[PDB]
RNA sequence: CCUAGUAACGGCGAGUGAAGCGGCAACAGCUCAAAUUUGAAAGCUGGCUUCGGCCCGCGUUGUAAUUUGGAGAGGAUGCUUUGGGCGAGGCUCCUUCUGAGUUCCCUGGAACGGGACGCCACAGAGGGUGAGAGCCCCGUAUAGUUGGAAGCCAAGCCUGUGUAAAGCUCCUUCGACGAGUCGAGUAGUUUGGGAAUGCUGCUCAAAAUGGGAGGUAAAUUUCUUCUAAAGCUAAAUACCGGCCAGAGACCGAUAGCGCACAAGUAGAGUGAUCGAAAGAUGAAAAGCACUUUGAAAAGAGGGUUAAAUAGCACGUGAAAUUGUUGAAAGGGAAGCGCUUGUGACCAGACUUGCGCCCGGCGGAUCAUCCGGUGUUCUCACCGGUGCACUCCGCCGGGCUCAGGCCAG
RNA sequence: CGGGACCGAGGACCGCGCUCUGCAAGGAUGCUGGCGUAAUGGUCACCAGCGACCCGUCUUGAAACACGGACCAAGGAGUCAAGGUUUUGCGCGAGUGUUUGGGUGUAAAACCCGCACGCGUAAUGAAAGUGAACGUAGGUGAGAGCUUCGGCGCAUCAUCGACCGAUCCUGAUGUAUUCGGAUGGAUUUGAGUAGGAGCGUUAAGCCUUGGACCCGAAAGAUGGUGAACUAUGCUUGGAUAGGGU
RNA sequence: GACUAAUCGAACCAUCUAGUAGCUGGUUACCGCCGAAGUUUCCCUCAGGAUAGCAGUGUCGACCUUCAGUUUUAUGAGGUAAAGCGAAUGAACUUUAAAUAUGUAAGAAGCCCUUGUUACUUAACUGAACGUGGGCAUUCGAAUGUAUCGACACUAGUGGGCCAUUUUUGGUAAGCAGAACUGGCGAUGCGGGAUGAACCGAA
RNA sequence: CCCACCCAUACCCCGCCCUCAGGGUAGAAACGAUGCCCUGAGGAGUAGGCGGCCGUGGAGGUCAGUGACGAAGCCUAGGGCGUGAGCCCGGGUCGAACGGCCUCUAGUGCAGAUCUUGGUGGUAGUAGCAAAUACUUCAAUGAGAACUUGAAGGACCGAAGUG
RNA sequence: AUGGCCAGAAAGUGGUGUUGACGCAAUGUGAUUUCUGCCCAGUGCUCUGAAUGUCAAAGUGAAGAAAUUCAACCAAGCGCG
RNA sequence: ACGAGAUUCCCACUGUCCCUAUCUACUAUCUAGCGAAACCACAGCCAAGGGAACGGGCUUGGCAAAAUCAGCGGGGAAAGAAGACCCUGUUGAGCUUGACUCUAGUUUGACAUUGUGAAAAGA
RNA sequence: AAACUUUCAACAACGGAUCUCUUGGUUCUGGCAUCGAUGAAGAACGCAGCGAAAUGCGAUAAGUAAUGUGAAUUGCAGAAUUCCGUGAAUCAUCGAAUCUUUGAACGCACAUUGCGCCCGCCGGUAUUCCGGCGGGCAUGCCUGUUCGAGCGUCAU
């Protein structure tokens, strides 16, 4: 199964520039950090759960925080991208748990945020005072605000008295019954409708 | 290397259905047999459980966190109660867990 | 990167072949059309300016403000928000400047070679100089240090304050949203999407919780997702062109680009086009004064050079092939194998060693003992002791043994 | 009992023996002469006796035919990549693989890091789906090795069983009375289970695809350049004694 | 089918392009160890394929079991010569029995006996098969030979060629044409046939 | 029919080389154990297969390697080693670098290809230098005069010309 | 001549054509003299003469919840005559 | 009639022939000067034998004496002869035809471009 | 015996291999973004005391200005440089200039150094003639200005 029947030699890409490109990327990152100092080099990202049944076990970083997350955290949507927070207006919060986790994440960031005044001689009440402006900082939000628990714990200890009884009939039989009911949902509905029509006709 | 080749020595002498738009993530269900079930427990606490230093507590094993969706039933289990949380399970695997004294819980 | 040579497509099968998810590099968001400013076109090109403005116009068939679906408009409500000017200092680019032997001897035409004695080193990369130079010269390393220009970032500091604009919270209500377009049929082409792809042409041609999509055609009932037919936008990505630079287990003048040279030149072709060959005296021209023979080219003397056995035919100077000299063979081929002989020319081997017995010399690193030291812990070395029937060399003899070539 | 030829391997002793002070008994010593250098030996040229087709290619069974070769120098042809496969070496081992990327660096090196991912750890069926222990992981016959000498038995082979999936038949307790599919049989089947063997890398052979060992067609296609030759035409010019009828 | 710049049944130039060839030519040091092959069996043939057989490198297994292009023995084929018919009867007669090569068999992995079953078969529990148990090691049941084992893996050439003896089937005016075995050659030098693919000796 | 004699790479005995096979070799006085010692058998080879060695350009390590008191290259009727491919030395020439060992690496080994480029032979002082009628004398110039010039002669084109 | 014969990718394009049957175009034969064996009706040439016999797309009707299916009608040419 | 068209014959004419001879110029030749190429495995006397109907080299004989010059066309060499001819191809290309698949041109129908009035015949 | 042919050797030829060299190729990596009507790329023709080319330049022509450096250039000739300096140089840098005929190429043309038009200035006796010099004259399109055309729609 070799696909060499076209003029493949015109489109061969070698990668001798791999260490040079790593050096170029590191120089660009150092320049970006020096331009952004004392801000972190990256923006804060929310925690989202991967789609599909293969990957819904694991969480990861998403694009940006939702508008309802920002509203529940008390950060206006025009202020948020100016203080290192990514905003995503497309994502919605369908469930309470992800919303609560990302709201707590935003609150921890806001509690650890040091906001310098726009004019040094005229600080405002929303600004961090000068005698709190000096503290140890982080320059990597992907590290200091990473995904701490991407997966659930695979091991947990409980007492023998707290062992669950289990579903009646067994887990295998419960799976078989659930599959059977899903396959027979429409047949039973049609049969019930026909029985109701017959009962109405010959009541 | 060119000096080891035989050419140097030869110098001087010459069905079924079609499935459109198949998404493999639909059919993701890796399986693990019950004879590997205790290897998911970390080694130290596993050794205490197998020796008999934990007579009043039972391990709860989440297969999805380890990357498995179905518990299959090859092998035999020791007589230690284990709670197993799985998306799928075979009838023999559930039977052997129940004889061991645990329970198979269903999760999504 | 992986998905994945997978789903899928394919005469008579050769073959073809994505995407979602996932990890990563890089991340950045927005502008219109559809609304009456209507208590005031609040907008703008151009001309003239005394730089204050004033004109000619554009434009109501709509220029500003306001709004863009994440909303927004109207209300309610009480708090928040803002404008200028300096600026220490830092960074980027050209500029001045940077350590140490030409010490002594030998070979050599020339030390940059060999030997000796030093020195520098955040510099022992590279090159040049009459032969392999850290210290002769340029440079090389590191902090800096002179002088200049233009930008950027920036710790902070002076000031105006609310006419206006701006954000947050809640809400009865309102909430415009792109048409020969979407979509359908058909034709061509294209795709893995030859049941599920895109594009274009022709015909038909929409709608308002509407429309598109949900990879098997259709009707009915649901559900989920976005919101087309207007528009802008850095980065991560590409790079056999151009400019600057650094490198290589690459090639070393028939190689490496066609071209290391006045090479895309000379030359060919009407023309489009085609397209070479060709590097090296010597450290320094010191590139041969002068004499002589020739009409001259040149030759011979004599010179230069370390070398002309380097003479602008020029480093080295192979072979084919040629001339001279020397040797030899040859009655219609030579060349080759085995074996003598002749002639010519050669490499080895050998030249004496070891061991005794006497004699003569020259010295006490004889044996034992003592002390120290080291070792394999019982063996050694070093210092004293020998006083010459003992050790160690040398010189004369004599003897035994072993020695080269061919033979009986 | 004579006569002659060729040969002397080995290198303390050990052995078999005999004719036993010793020997001819598991391989040559003793005595003597000339010479000590081109004398022996060697190389080259030539003569002599005997021997001796010109190489390569091609063809078939082979020759012959045919093809290439005036001479010399330098150049000159099974390579590299991707993917398989078998075998060798190496690391780790139910795991294995740092190098997409990140960190770091004396800076294309070396060193370090981990999420995902690939392959392996489970198969089978078109699919929905289901999914590997009766038994010290079974019986029997062999079987290296070990043994307390009674046996225990590796790898592997042969043979009979057991377990999972597929196909066919039967259809239990139960029940959303139409679902569920136990139990028991019968065939083939799968590199299936039955006390894991793989992953990465190195080296070689072989296979597949690429110009694919090197040189060679008549060709096909895309885009350009020619009527200074020649063919035909148009416009405008030029030229052709003297006789006969 | 003339001419279109020495180019014409389709000009010249550059490119795709290192186009394709199964056809032709060529394909680069040495020594050592092994070493071949030509219908065997199947497929529609020629412009055909596979494949057996024959080889080499690695291993591995108890390199365990022994086997063998040979003779002998029993028994087939060849009863065919031969002897007799004072044996019977008359190559087709036989008491007996050829030469040549040739088939099958010749142990403990074997030989039987017994027990039952049978879904075989037989009139039939009768034979045979299937198993079961037992007896036989007192000599392991001819000769000669035996660095000759087996199984995998991977790799390669040749796989409807020539000549000859013998046997056999057909033929021609005479030549000869098919098969089968065996030997030689293609791959091979040496001694002799003056000379040489096919001869003799000997590798 | 008989007797003797001649010689093959065949047969016999002996030496030497290689291959294969079978043995020995540590309380190591012990060894390129990848070695050494003992014994036996065998030796042709195309296609084909396998092993070991030699040589070339370049890379790491190493030899305290060689070298202007002469590296590399080249020539050699001069030698030594190896079965061989090859390796080493002497002599001459020459002028600036190069080699051994273990690994690494490849654009790595030529007699052929009507091979490529360049150079050179025999042929061979050979074929030939024969269309267009044709040359001669003196003097000068010059090193040198058939094919330069002047003069003196002889011719040709022949007006659709050699104008 | 709203033509014939050509050309062009197309064109508000060009030629024949500054043309008009004593012309233009395409063929065959090849001066003059000689010269048309005899008769048709199979292929062919051409007839809008009747047919729907074959009968595309569009269009029409029926069934179905629709996709769809079934029916007639059906130009030229062919067929028939 | 005309013809560098193909054919048979007659007269004249003659070196076409019997049957050859002779003369001239330029060569060839010899000299001075100048100076190639083709081709070339190696070479060049034969006879008989050398199974494959072929020898130049082998076997067995005949033989066989330097170095040369002019000629010659037996043999070897020598033909852009790698020609021509025959045979083979997964052969190439030109050409033909009711060979296959297409197609320019032409022809026919429909939809659109496509508007304004009448008169009928059907819904 | 020589000559001739062939073999062997030395030296000399022929030829340019070998060895060593390399201001050149080749491949990789890093950085950068900058042509033109303000006339580019390309072409032609010229320019040095003595050059044909290569290189450099444009009638200001192997160059001018400016900045820097600080004593050359060199084949010949001829001059240097107040060296204690407005300064050598085939020097470097480069911000100011010059930049022939052309070319997208622009008055129309170009196989012609052909033919024009508009406006200025200067010279020759010159209100008329002759000559020279300078500045202009392409196309498509946009904004604007100005001059217009049409019963196209109107007002009066």
């Amino acid at each position: 199964n070799n696909h060499f029947r076209k003029h493949w030699q015109r489109r061969v890409r070698c990668h001798f520039d791999q260490p040079g490109k790593k050096v170029t990327r590191r120089l660009a990152r150092r320049a970006k950090a020096a331009a952004l100092a004392p801000r972190p080099v990256d923006k804060l990202r929310p925690i989202v759960r991967c789609p599909t049944v293969k990957y819904n076990r694991r969480t990861r970083l998403g694009r940006g925080f939702t508008l309802e997350e920002l509203k529940a955290a008390g950060i206006p949507r025009l202020l948020a991208p100016t203080i290192g927070i990514a905003v995503d207006h497309r994502r919605k919060n369908l469930s309470e748990e992800s919303l609560a986790a990302n709201v707590q994440r935003l609150k921890d960031y806001k509690a650890r945020l040091i906001l310098f005044p726009r004019k040094s001689n005229k600080p405002k009440k929303a600004d961090t005072p000068k005698d709190q402006q000096t503290a140890e900082t982080t320059t990597s939000l992907r590290t200091s605000f990473g995904v701490e628990q991407p997966l659930a714990p695979g091991f947990t200890e409980i007492s023998k008295s707290e062992i669950p009884a289990g579903i009646e009939g067994g887990a295998y039989r419960a799976l078989r019954k659930a599959r059977s009911d899903a396959r027979l949902v429409g047949v039973r509905e049609k049969r019930a409708k026909e029985k109701a029509e017959a009962e109405a006709n010959k009541k | 290397p060119t000096r080891f080749s035989k050419t140097r020595k030869h110098r001087g002498h010459v069905v079924g259905m079609r499935h459109f738009h198949l998404l493999r993530n639909h059919y993701w269900r890796p399986s693990i047999n019950i004879d590997k079930l205790w290897s998911l427990v970390p080694s130290d606490v596993r050794e205490q459980y197998l020796s008999g230093q934990k007579k009043d507590t039972a391990p709860v094993i989440d297969l999805l966190s380890h990357g498995y969706a179905k518990l299959l039933g090859k092998g035999r289990l020791p007589e230690i109660p284990v709670v197993v949380r799985a998306r799928y399970v075979s009838a023999e695997a559930e039977r052997k867990v129940k004889e061991a004294g645990g329970v198979v819980e269903l999760v999504a």
